């Protein structure tokens, strides 16, 4: 969102007293709208890269890496604790199958 | 590849064509050959041509002559005036108005937030072409300041560092910086002190600029046919 | 990344640049506003679209990096060649680590070494030696018969010979084939179980196949390497790596597969007979072999599949197709593999 | 080693600091890497700093810029009078005043037991700097005795024998030991007969002595810098 800052510096950052219907203005602070826009999914998209804090599809997409698919009607939370869980699933002995059944 | 299209003339002959183009009457037979033509080649009038239209063309048909010609090496006397002009508006290069309303960034040259977008009346963006483009660009680059604008250092001009005493010595060195501003244009062949003058605060002076004659704005501009692009990366 | 399209960005560019002035009204084909609005939502789609490809792969990258689980790269080719003297050898000789073998046929150029030392008994008449492919990937899968020459120049050699196709040869692990030995891992975290064993079986590269045999108090893991073979080496790996997975005080055992060697005699008919030669009948030995070689663990070779496999190559240049060794499909046991021995064929 | 050093100014990007400094937009991820600057690498004020102190960058904050900064090859029209003013102070030298009193020294130069030390009035040793040094200098060699210093034969004037005769040729031999004896120092740059005149039993003369100028001494000074002595063994 430094749109404005590295933009030619003669052209106008303010809407011109003299009109209030001013296409420069309107042209400018659409272009600076979509900036904003991008650097701010840019600024979520973190969220997706880790496991902790990923969402439907890229959550799905560390499921097929961990091997457990999304049941019907599952939602984010659950599904990450049940991978996580599957991932520290302690096995041969009488707890471990207690804990299974 | 380009080739020449000839329109058939009142009872013209093939002979007649080949020696027009080819320089040689001998020509003909290839002309016939390259259109696919029977014996009666150029027919009186299109009821003759009814009986075989597929292999004879009657008068103001295209006949094409398979001569490989380029737009360069053409004579700007054949071009026609508004050919003349389209081309130079092309060499000159189309971009959005921005110089519009002189009055306000004449009163604040030296600031920023000066200069504006602007639309032509017609719902579309305002466009200076040719002569009012080189205008643009030239008065925007000299009222940018050099080094000021991103991507490009030696854009501008450092008049605003030259607002110093009333002296000849200011003066030319303002005259110096005008000509390098002028002279970084590639569009512009030279430029020259015209007058000056001093009025105590106030600094007046005219300059002259010659841009680029229409024949060498010709010549590039067919020369860029060879690559169709038509734009201006200067 | 909300996955955008370039019609709604352009539609919410031109909507705004509409709202914020009433003079600009002119968005059609072919005007400078819309065709800068429109490289611009262009370079924002692409954008989006490069940042969603970039995520998968930094995903990809991060599953790698987090548990080491680097990618298996080519595996050399290896086999063994067998070697007959003149005389049973009438004292201790020697051949050491890097004594060359090579072939004549030059179909098969590539070159062969022992990685280590060996020596023979005194009244012995043959011996067997492992040798390495020099150039990984499968290059080094020679059919039987290829190596027939020593560089180590010893007059006492008679003849030398490698009774079976090289298999070992392998390029870079495939998308997939990661894919699942990474869900093995994941399963065998848990050390004790059943998955578990199979995959620190699994755990050396060299192995293909395991199968994991369970009784009451017992556990017999038959294992193999791509060419059906279990080496004493091998096994011991195979033993020290399931130290860390087996069940404690459970007795465990590792043997090799029971490998079937099929040769195979086909008597082919060719309706355009000048294509009859020696290309022909080793691409139809290379099919037989490829499609022996590729049987798993269990997998029973009957003798219609391989009719179609022959028939496939070309339907109307093959004619007919006549077996003179096999009359009757083979049933291979849950241990069981099947592997190609020599394979001949007859143009007719 | 050197490097140049940069403060953040009000709605800076680093792309204007790149193009500033290295010529081209294109090192501003160098900068970022060298500095370790976090993606909102020049946040508008201190409170967005306080989310992440070590990774971001306020107004206000120096950032270095690893270019290797020499304090030579540096134009004189950037440095301040000041500057220039203690870069020539240096050049000259600090010396401890010794030619306080002239009039005693003055009534009796060819003599010894002349000059002496002298206190600054502030409990210190008394020190001429600059013209005064060098003014101190110059009377001191001419006053001295050529030879009568130890260590140092050449120091000195030969002026206590050429009290001779009342005739042209004995104002020329002073005339010509006196420039000799300002030429022997090595930062008068030339000397050079102004005018003469005889009274009878009395000589007058006068000189014209041109020092090294401004910008020879400050090229001295920053030269001097890649050693550290900042101290003159002429």
């Amino acid at each position: 969102a430094n749109f404005l800052k590295n933009l030619h510096p003669l052209l106008r950052r303010d809407r011109n007293k003299k009109d209030n219907q001013d296409p420069n203005f309107a042209l400018i602070d659409a272009l600076n709208e979509e900036m904003n826009q991008v650097e701010k999914d840019a600024i979520e998209s973190k969220l997706q890269s880790s496991l902790k804090t990923s969402t439907s599809e890229y959550l799905d997409k560390f499921g097929d890496w961990f091997g457990v698919y999304r049941k019907t009607d599952e939602k984010d939370d659950v599904y990450r604790a049940r991978i996580i869980k599957y991932l520290l699933l302690k096995r041969g002995t009488n707890n471990a199958i207690i804990d299974a059944i | 590849m380009r080739f020449k299209k000839h329109v058939v003339q009142h009872e013209e002959t093939m002979q007649a064509i080949a020696q027009r183009y080819y320089g040689d009457v001998s020509y003909w037979i290839d002309l016939v050959e390259h259109n696919n033509l029977k014996y009666p080649y150029l027919v009186e009038t299109d009821e003759e041509k009814m009986k075989d239209p597929e292999r004879l063309a009657s008068t103001g048909d295209t006949l094409i002559i398979p001569i490989e010609s380029d737009l360069t090496d053409v004579s700007a006397k054949e071009i026609n005036s508004r050919d003349k002009d389209v081309l130079v508006e092309l060499a000159l290069g189309r971009d959005l108005n921005i110089t519009a309303d002189e009055k306000y960034f004449n009163e604040h040259g030296t600031s920023d937030n000066i200069l504006a977008f602007s639309t032509n009346g017609n719902g579309d963006l305002d466009t200076v072409k040719g002569i009012d483009n080189m205008k643009q660009q030239l008065q925007a680059r000299l009222l940018t300041p050099r080094g000021s604008l991103m991507l490009h250092p030696n854009y501008g001009s450092d008049l605003h560092n030259l607002f110093g005493l009333n002296i000849p010595e200011q003066a030319t060195l303002i005259e110096m910086e005008v000509l390098r501003t002028l002279t970084s244009d590639n569009r512009v062949k030279s430029a020259n002190l015209i007058d000056w003058k001093i009025q105590g605060n106030v600094y007046s002076g005219q300059f002259s600029v010659e841009i680029k004659s229409v024949e060498e704005s010709i010549n590039f501009v067919l020369g860029q046919d060879e690559e169709g692009i038509f734009a201006l990366f200067e | 990344m909300k996955t955008r399209k370039l019609t709604n960005i352009l539609s919410k560019l031109i909507d705004k640049t509409m709202a914020g002035t009433s003079k600009i009204t002119d968005f059609t084909p072919g005007s400078a506003s819309r065709s800068l609005l429109e490289a611009v939502s262009l370079e924002i789609e692409q954008f989006y679209i490069l940042t969603k490809e970039n995520i998968d792969w930094g995903i990809q990258e991060g599953i790698i990096e987090a548990f080491d689980f680097q990618k298996r790269q080519s595996k050399r080719a290896y086999g063994d060649v067998t070697i007959q003297f003149y005389q049973p050898l009438d004292m201790r000789m020697y051949i050491p680590a890097g004594t060359t073998f090579t072939s004549t046929r030059q179909e098969y150029p590539q070159q062969f070494e022992t990685l280590v030392d060996y020596y023979a008994e005194p009244d012995s008449t043959e011996i067997v030696v492992e040798v390495y492919c020099k150039e990984t990937g499968v290059a080094g899968n020679v059919p039987e018969g290829t190596i027939n020459t020593i560089a180590s120049g010893s007059s006492l050699i008679r003849s030398v010979n490698n009774e079976y196709s090289f298999n070992t040869g392998t390029k870079e692990e495939s998308q997939e084939d990661f894919k699942r030995r990474f869900h093995s891992f994941v399963e065998s975290r848990g050390r004790a179980t059943n998955k578990s064993v199979r995959y620190g079986a699994l755990q050396i590269p060299d192995v293909e196949g395991v199968y994991v045999y369970e009784e009451t108090g017992h556990i017999t893991v038959f294992a193999h390497d791509r060419n059906g073979n279990l080496s004493d080496t091998l096994k011991e790996d195979i033993i020290d790596a399931l130290q860390d997975y087996r069940p404690s005080g459970i007795m465990l055992d590792v043997t090799g597969v029971e490998k079937e060697e099929v040769n195979v005699s086909a008597t082919v008919t060719i309706s355009n007979k000048s294509r009859i030669g020696d290309t022909l009948q080793k691409h139809i030995e290379s099919v037989i072999r490829s499609y022996l070689n590729n049987l798993k663990t269990s997998d029973d070779l009957i003798i219609t599949d391989l009719i179609q496999a022959i028939m496939n190559i070309d339907d109307v240049l093959i004619y007919d197709v006549s077996f003179d060794n096999l009359d009757e499909n083979i049933i291979v046991p849950p241990q069981g593999i099947i592997r190609a021995g020599e394979i001949k064929v007859e143009l007719k």
